[PDB]
RNA sequence: AGGGAAUCUGAACGAGAUUCCCACUGUCCCUAUCUA
RNA sequence: GAAUGUUACCGCAAUAGUAAUUGAACUUAGUACGAGAGGAACAGUUCAUUCGGAUAAUUGGUUUUUGCGGCUGUCUGAUCAGGCAUUGCCGCGAAGCUACCAUCCGCUGGAUUAUGGCUGAACGCCUCUAAGUCAGAAUCCAUGCUAGAACGCGGUGAU
């Protein structure tokens, strides 16, 4: 096999950390570098390709895609790091005074016995003019040469039966630390969007834990999946919206759908929310926590600069075979029925 | 050699020991392949075509004047289910090739039945000798 | 055929990083961060729904 | 094989030779063994060594035999023409002395593995591999001086003309430095000297030319006075199907008096009797006359310095070797001008917008913009193609808005009936 | 882009679905499913089998003959596009499938007569 | 690829065989008897067009048939 | 008016492209210089047509067409029939023909006039050339080939068969089209003459491989200068 | 670069002791070719 | 009411042997899944 | 997996491993170069082969969901229900598992080797080297990719 990816064992956790970030340019604005939501769904699109050079230049092509749902992220805190001779400290983390039922969750193992008695003197600690809290601040903008944004997922609008989120940490690439620590500022307790981190037509590397197969049988016996795996460049093809209806009506289809199939996907639910369709396929099964991250440097080939122009989404029942859109064709197809009348 | 433009991958459905019918009206009736030209290497694995690869293929059952020499053979029918870029999956009845020199110039005037979309865009001059397209 | 880490194939593509090539990363990076101001207003909004 | 022959694998000058084919059984073959083993490999291990010497040799060599054109088996002008630009008794020495020293190395190689099955010591065995090895050795330093002659003809015949016995061709002779150079020089594309001296040509150069839609090839000589350049272009003469343009100077110019090139056309006209004569003029004048008193001649006077007459001359040797309802067509086509690709002032072609906006397969090409349409705002478009479940194509047609007033009038028609209760 | 008809069912054929099977003859047999793919090469008749439509039309379970169904034509003579000529289309279309469904129920009370 | 009228295979198992499309053609007198009787109906028109598409069971419809037209003749 | 071109380094010119009296059609490669190639001798006076049929670049073996009418096969998306009638002038008419066969070019051989067809056509195509073309059809072998467009080059002035014609063959089918008829080549010796070159009644553009001997026969046939 | 295979330096026991005898054996040697 | 045809061996043979022709198969290309 | 107050979350990265591979297709071209026959290369773009990491949208496969249906036998005195058949047999077949028999994805900076050089001694010329110095391989080291020291460390929540 491939001797990079050893040792071939069950990785810490099912949300695997992002190792690396995109480097850093001291003059752009405050912008995420990675996203984060949870891998639910595979479906079918057709697009013209405007793809000079090849043998399909003003031609269409079918091609497989995969929906992570991505509910829109919760800033929660901040995390100030020191360049040290033995690689980097956090000096300070900061929260936000009120975080929600969620994360208080996330710090218990068992939540219902618990007196939930979490963040109570940190709370207090915030209570009066500050003081402390704007000390911890100037701690971090005065020293601290990188500055990462906790956040979480918004698990409940999710229809996972998990009700427990995900803290995570996220790096800024807009230039001068004091941008950085005070974009945080004004984003305590405040919820961040999908479509404020990407876009379409823009290259990003999804990173999840590979579907665990168990036990298995120089060629060695053991362990086969639940491996932590980074995978790049994966063009993003659609950001979607919760509110907005019509999300799988393209310029062409145009009918008012969700991309949501008949019945949902297979053993996960519909789409409620925000949503990246990307294309190929991401590490991970469906319910999967998926991380995504954008490029690390500047990749543009033509699979990277050219424009999706999206012509139909397959919305059909992956649960079974496809034969039907909307519920609407299935009945106006069949006729009426005899419970119908 | 012969072939126009690039050439993109499709499903393998005819490795080396595979008859498959002759579809030009030059004289043979079938096929018998023994090299495919511009195959992969695996162990173990036999050379494998697919529809629009020139093969090196004997003459089994046709006349004595395409026999005692092997020839160049381009697929024209796979009967395999390969993909198309417009959704679809398809697959033929029979398995077909017509025979060549080695520039991709037709021996036969006429080649009968249908005549796969993506062998006839990689050689021009099969789409010349071409009665049915897909 | 030439490898992945090939030098030349490096500054060729070095050559193409410093055209088009980053300058559209570089609107696409500016029309997300936009989204992302866009971002703070309408939460903003929701805080003073609460606030009326 | 035909014509040329530039396709020779280079010959090695017999010391570096030995220095490529002892050097590679040092690299290719295993090196290392104990005294200490058994005597078979070491037996097998000498063998192994001295045969792949052998075929090392015997590879060189084969390669230097069938690589060189078998001189009497050829062609009548090429057997001739190799013989006049090298000795043609060495030619064959030298290739039958490589023959020869391959048929040694094949000896020597079979000789030493049949004594070397008998070896009862390493040492033994030793001094038996270096024996063979050194042996091949002496027979090919014994070739330093064949070899040396061999790379200087495979230089040499790597770079001589390709003339075509069998297709039409029009050899142009003359005294040396008549004004022949000038001819071939206005009649085709082939540097050639007009150098003011005797033997500036060393050798047959060729101009190829097309005339009447055919393949013509004009051979350009050194000229005749007996010498390997001379005796070159009298076996041009010769051995090709031709017809030879003799060129005088009926002038100051040349050297020469034009009595003397009288002298050596009456003297050659024996061996192209047979080649149908033209001759050019680039008491006195009778004996211009007494030239014409040979059978086949026709004398033509020219200038170099015009281009007429220079074409012409190339059209009676041309003849000589010969010898020897209404349809549709738009006005918008018709009063279109022509494309002149050295214009300033022309219309743009799609290779030269794609020059403009960069790159050749990094321009996609706009398939709107060039289609014919009522209103050009809806240029851009759109086109949905599909409307849940049935492809909108299929319901595409004109008047759809008084076809569906007819099944309105049909909704009317059964509204009251009462179908829907 | 082309919805299509399954050669068993009749079903809509949405592209990325099935399989097309080309006959030496060369024709198109386009499926909606395995299920008709298979019944397809076991070589039934479709007309004998309940589940499909072609069975559904001859035995008069439903509709045939319309002058709804006489718009769904395989056209041949294209348009030059008219931004007023497909708007009328798209508000076409969601009518005629209107009438469809509501003639479709017409049927199935006449069918249906004569059991209450 | 064959094709023949249904008149050429009646006057004649080894037919069906080689045959891919029997024809129907109205301008004969001698098929308008032959559209007039209980079978020509259910199933038995698609049934003539796609030879190869039968089966056991569609054969037997045919084989029937040819005898029924057989006695008319 | 004899131009020598290639599309993407070929000398079938009558594969990648149709050419008429009333329009040119060129596929879409990465090189615009087929299309530019055509732009020069052209210009702006007969509409250049850049398309695909079936997303094919084979579009002039693939397609039937004169100064009157354009014919395309069944694989003809709705997409492409719609771009065709978009770019055309409305003198010229389209039909998508449903067929047994679906490479035209190998199958209707016609000028403005006169069509040959393949002996195996259908009764309804036979009517629609008839009335769509508005030219007369004949089912015509040319010395056992059996596809008349790939192995004859037509035109109202003239046209081309390949050398492999008898002269039987030649006398009876130009009392058919009333035509003179010459057995030539085109790209060195290619027995394909119909895709070899593209003609109407004022151009011929052939493959950069043609030799000049060859050459003048296709421009005397045609009757050019 | 791939750095190749060093050469050790270090002595083993049969190679420094037959060191000493074919260097005893030089001088038995030595000896008679000084008589001729 | 599994074939067939030759040959070597003691004209058919005998589960004699070999070779070829035709059919068949996860032996394999290349494994995949289920049950005990 | 005990231990270093307990307990929880977020981390850092010493160290160890590491991976991509080769083929041709279009412009560049029928240009350079060529008597001709022929006939390139960089920059731009497009595929494929082998190898690896994955994934199951579709296709094919697969079935003690033995899911539904059909056949043979067998018992309740007959219908229906099934008891039953060493899983009696046959067709289809979800979920699951799965196949180059399916699909996706697989990088960019410094230091160098041979070599080509600059300034320039030794040696009142010279000299790529001696002191210096620029370029330069699929090489090396990093970036990236994988594990995390259970006796390496850090920050943060909980009395």
């Amino acid at each position: 096999g491939h001797l990079g990816f050893l040792p071939r064992k069950r990785a810490a956790s099912i949300r695997a950390r992002v190792k690396a970030f995109p480097k850093d340019d001291r003059s752009k604005p405050v912008a995420l570098t990675s996203f984060l939501g949870y891998k639910a769904g595979m479906t079918t699109i057709v697009r013209d390709l405007d793809r000079p050079g090849s043998k399909f230049h003003k031609r269409e092509v079918v091609e497989a895609v995969t929906v992570v749902d991505t509910p829109p992220v919760v800033v929660v805190g901040v995390v100030g790091y020191v360049e040290t001779p033995r690689g980097l400290r956090s000096l300070t983390t900061v929260w936000a005074e009120h975080l929600s039922d969620e994360v208080k969750r996330r710090f218990y193992k068992n939540w219902y016995k618990s007196k939930k008695k979490a963040f109570t003197k940190y709370s207090a600690k915030y209570a009066q003019d500050g003081a402390g809290i704007e000390r911890e601040l100037a701690r971090i903008k005065k020293y601290a040469s990188v500055v990462r944004v906790l956040v979480h997922t918004q698990i409940r609008k999710t229809p996972l039966a998990q009700k427990k989120a995900h803290l995570a940490e996220i790096q800024l690439n807009g230039g001068s630390i004091s941008e950085k620590v005070d974009w945080a500022r004004e984003h305590f307790e405040k919820t961040v969007a999908v479509d404020s981190v990407f876009e379409q037509n823009e290259m990003i590397d999804a990173i999840a834990v590979t579907k665990g197969h168990g036990f298995e049988g120089v060629a060695r016996a053991g362990q086969r999946g639940y491996h932590s795996r980074t995978s790049i460049n994966h063009k993003i093809y659609r950001v979607g919206k919760g509110d907005d209806e019509a999300n799988g009506a393209t310029s062409f289809d145009r009918t008012k759908k969700t991309i949501t199939p008949m019945g949902g996907f297979v053993h996960y639910g519909e789409i409620k929310n925000d949503f990246i369709m990307v294309k190929g396929c991401i590490p991970g099964n469906r319910k999967r926590i998926v991380t995504l991250r954008k490029s690390l440097y500047t990749n543009t080939s033509r699979k990277a600069l050219e424009e999706v122009s999206l012509k139909w989404i397959d919305t059909a029942s992956k649960f079974g075979k496809g034969r039907f859109q909307t519920p609407a064709e299935k009945h106006a197809f069949m006729g009426t029925l005899k419970k119908d009348l | 050699n012969g072939a126009q433009g690039t050439k993109f991958r499709i499903s393998l459905g005819l490795p080396v020991g595979a008859i498959m019918n002759c579809a030009d009206n030059s004289g043979a009736r079938n096929l018998y392949i023994i090299a495919v030209k511009g195959s992969g290497s695996r162990l173990n694995r036999l050379p494998a075509a697919s529809l629009g690869d020139m093969v090196m293929a004997t003459v089994k059952k046709g006349k004595p004047e395409l026999r005692k020499k092997v020839m160049p053979a381009i697929v024209v029918r796979q009967a395999k289910s390969w993909r198309r870029r417009d959704g679809v999956f398809l697959y033929f009845e029979d398995n077909a090739g017509v025979i060549a020199n080695p520039k991709g110039e037709m021996k036969g005037s006429a080649i009968t039945g249908p005549v796969g979309k993506e062998c006839a865009d990689l050689w021009p001059r099969v789409a010349s000798n071409s009665g049915v397209v897909v | 055929a030439k490898s992945l880490r090939a030098s030349s194939h490096l500054n060729a593509k070095s050559v193409k990083r410093r055209g088009v090539f980053q300058k559209a990363v570089d609107a696409r990076e500016q029309r997300i961060s936009d989204k992302l101001k866009e971002d703070l207003l309408k939460q903003k909004l929701e805080d003073l729904k609460k606030k009326e | 094989m035909q014509l040329s022959w530039k396709d020779i694998p280079t010959v090695a000058p017999a010391n570096d030779l030995l220095d490529i084919v002892l050097n590679r059984t040092q690299r290719k073959t295993p090196t290392v063994i104990r005294p200490g083993f058994k005597i078979t490999r070491i037996r097998a291990f000498y063998m192994r060594k001295v045969k792949y010497t052998g075929e090392g040799f015997v590879e060189k060599f084969e390669d230097i035999l069938k690589g060189f054109p078998n001189i009497n088996d050829v062609h009548p002008f090429h057997r001739d023409l190799m013989d006049t630009l090298y000795e043609k008794n060495h030619y064959k020495i030298s290739l039958a002395a490589i023959s020869r020293a391959k048929s040694l190395v094949e000896q020597v190689a079979r000789d030493y593995v049949r004594l070397l099955k008998f070896g009862q010591s390493l040492f033994q065995c030793k001094q038996l591999k270096r024996a063979a090895l050194g042996r091949m050795a002496t027979i090919v330093k014994k070739l330093r001086d064949p070899l040396a002659y061999l790379e200087q003809v495979r230089q040499h015949i790597g770079r001589l003309p390709s003339i075509d016995p069998n297709t039409r061709t029009l050899l142009i002779c003359g005294y040396p430095n008549v004004g022949k150079s000038s001819f071939l020089r206005c009649i085709t594309k082939s540097d050639v000297d007009v150098q003011p001296y005797a033997f500036t040509t060393k050798s047959l150069y060729v101009g190829h030319f097309d005339y009447k839609y055919l393949r013509f090839q004009a051979i350009d000589t050194p000229g005749i006075l007996m010498n390997n350049i001379e005796m070159q272009s009298i076996y041009a003469i010769a051995h090709l199907r031709s017809c030879v343009l003799y060129f005088m100077d009926l002038s100051e110019q040349c050297g020469f008096t034009i009595e003397a090139q009288v002298k050596l056309f009456h003297s050659i006209k024996p061996l192209f009797a047979n080649k149908s004569v033209m001759v050019v003029i680039n008491e006195r004048a009778q004996l211009l006359e007494s030239v014409k008193e040979v059978p086949g001649v026709e004398i033509m006077t020219s200038s170099c310095q015009l281009e007429e007459n220079v074409m012409e001359v190339r059209n009676k040797a041309c003849e000589k070797l010969l010898a020897s309802r209404t349809p549709f067509i738009p006005e918008s086509v018709k009063n279109l001008k022509k494309y002149d690709p050295e214009d300033p002032n022309r219309r743009k072609l799609a290779r030269d917008i794609e020059a403009e906006n960069g790159g050749a397969g990094v321009f996609n090409v706009n398939l709107k913009d060039k289609y014919l349409l009522e209103d050009d705002e809806w240029k851009n478009d759109i086109m949905p193609e599909i409307l849940d479940g049935k492809n909108v194509y299929d319901f595409l047609d004109p008047e759809i808005a008084a076809k569906l007033q007819a099944l309105e009038e049909e909704e009317e028609k059964l509204e009251n009936e009462g179908f829907y209760n | 882009m082309r919805i299509y008809q399954c050669h068993f069912c009749s079903s809509p054929c949405y592209p990325g679905h099935g399989i097309m099977f080309v006959r030496n003859d060369a024709k198109e047999f386009r499926f909606c499913r395995s299920k008709c793919h298979k019944a397809f090469k076991q070589r039934r008749n479709p007309r004998k089998l309940k589940w499909t439509k072609a069975f559904r039309k001859a035995a008069g379970k439903e509709l045939a003959v319309d002058s709804t169904l006489t718009f769904a034509q395989r056209r041949n003579v294209p348009v030059r596009y008219n931004r007023e000529l497909v708007a009328t289309t798209l508000k076409a279309m969601a009518r005629i499938e209107e009438i469809r469904q509501k003639r479709e129920r017409a049927f199935y009370k006449n069918r249906m007569r004569g059991n209450k | 690829y064959h094709e023949t009228s249904i008149l050429d295979f009646v006057r004649t198992i080894s037919m069906l065989g080689e045959m891919n499309k029997f024809t129907i053609d109205e301008n004969d007198h001698e098929w308008k008897i032959l559209k007039k009787l209980k079978q020509t109906t259910d199933e038995f028109r698609s049934c003539i067009e796609d030879l190869k598409v039968l089966g056991k069971k569609d054969f037997k419809m045919i084989l029937r048939w040819r005898k029924i037209a057989r006695e008319i003749l | 008016m004899a131009t020598r071109t290639q599309f993407e380094n070929s000398n079938e010119i009558g594969v990648f492209s149709k050419l008429t009296n009333t329009y040119c059609l060129v596929a879409v490669g990465g090189s615009e210089n087929f299309y530019s190639a055509f732009e020069a001798e052209l210009g702006d006076a007969i509409p250049i047509v850049h398309t695909t049929i079936a997303g094919t670049r084979i579009i002039g073996r693939m397609t039937a067409g004169n100064r009157r009418g354009l014919l395309v096969p069944t694989q003809t998306t709705d997409q492409e029939l719609q771009h065709l009638r978009n770019s055309l002038p409305d003198s010229v008419k389209i039909q998508r023909v449903e067929e047994r066969l679906s490479a035209l070019g190998n199958v209707i051989c016609c000028n403005d006039y006169v069509a040959l067809v393949h002996p195996d056509i259908d009764r309804e195509t036979e009517e629609l050339i008839s009335d769509v073309l508005g030219v007369e059809v004949f089912r015509q072998t040319i010395s056992g080939n059996i596809l008349v467009g790939s192995y004859c080059s037509l035109s109202n002035q003239g046209g081309l068969v390949h050398p492999q014609t008898s002269v039987q063959d030649q006398e009876e089918l130009s009392s058919l089209l009333q035509v003179p008829l010459v057995a030539g080549t085109v790209n060195r010796g290619s027995s394909v003459v119909g895709a070899g070159m593209v003609v109407n009644d004022y151009l011929a553009v052939t493959g950069l491989d043609t030799t000049a001997p060859e050459l003048s026969v296709i421009e005397s046939i045609f009757r050019l200068q | 670069m791939r750095v190749r295979k060093r050469q050790s330096r270090r002595t083993s026991t049969k190679l420094k002791e037959g060191i000493k005898k074919k260097a005893s054996a030089h001088r038995k040697k030595e000896k008679k070719m000084a008589k001729k």
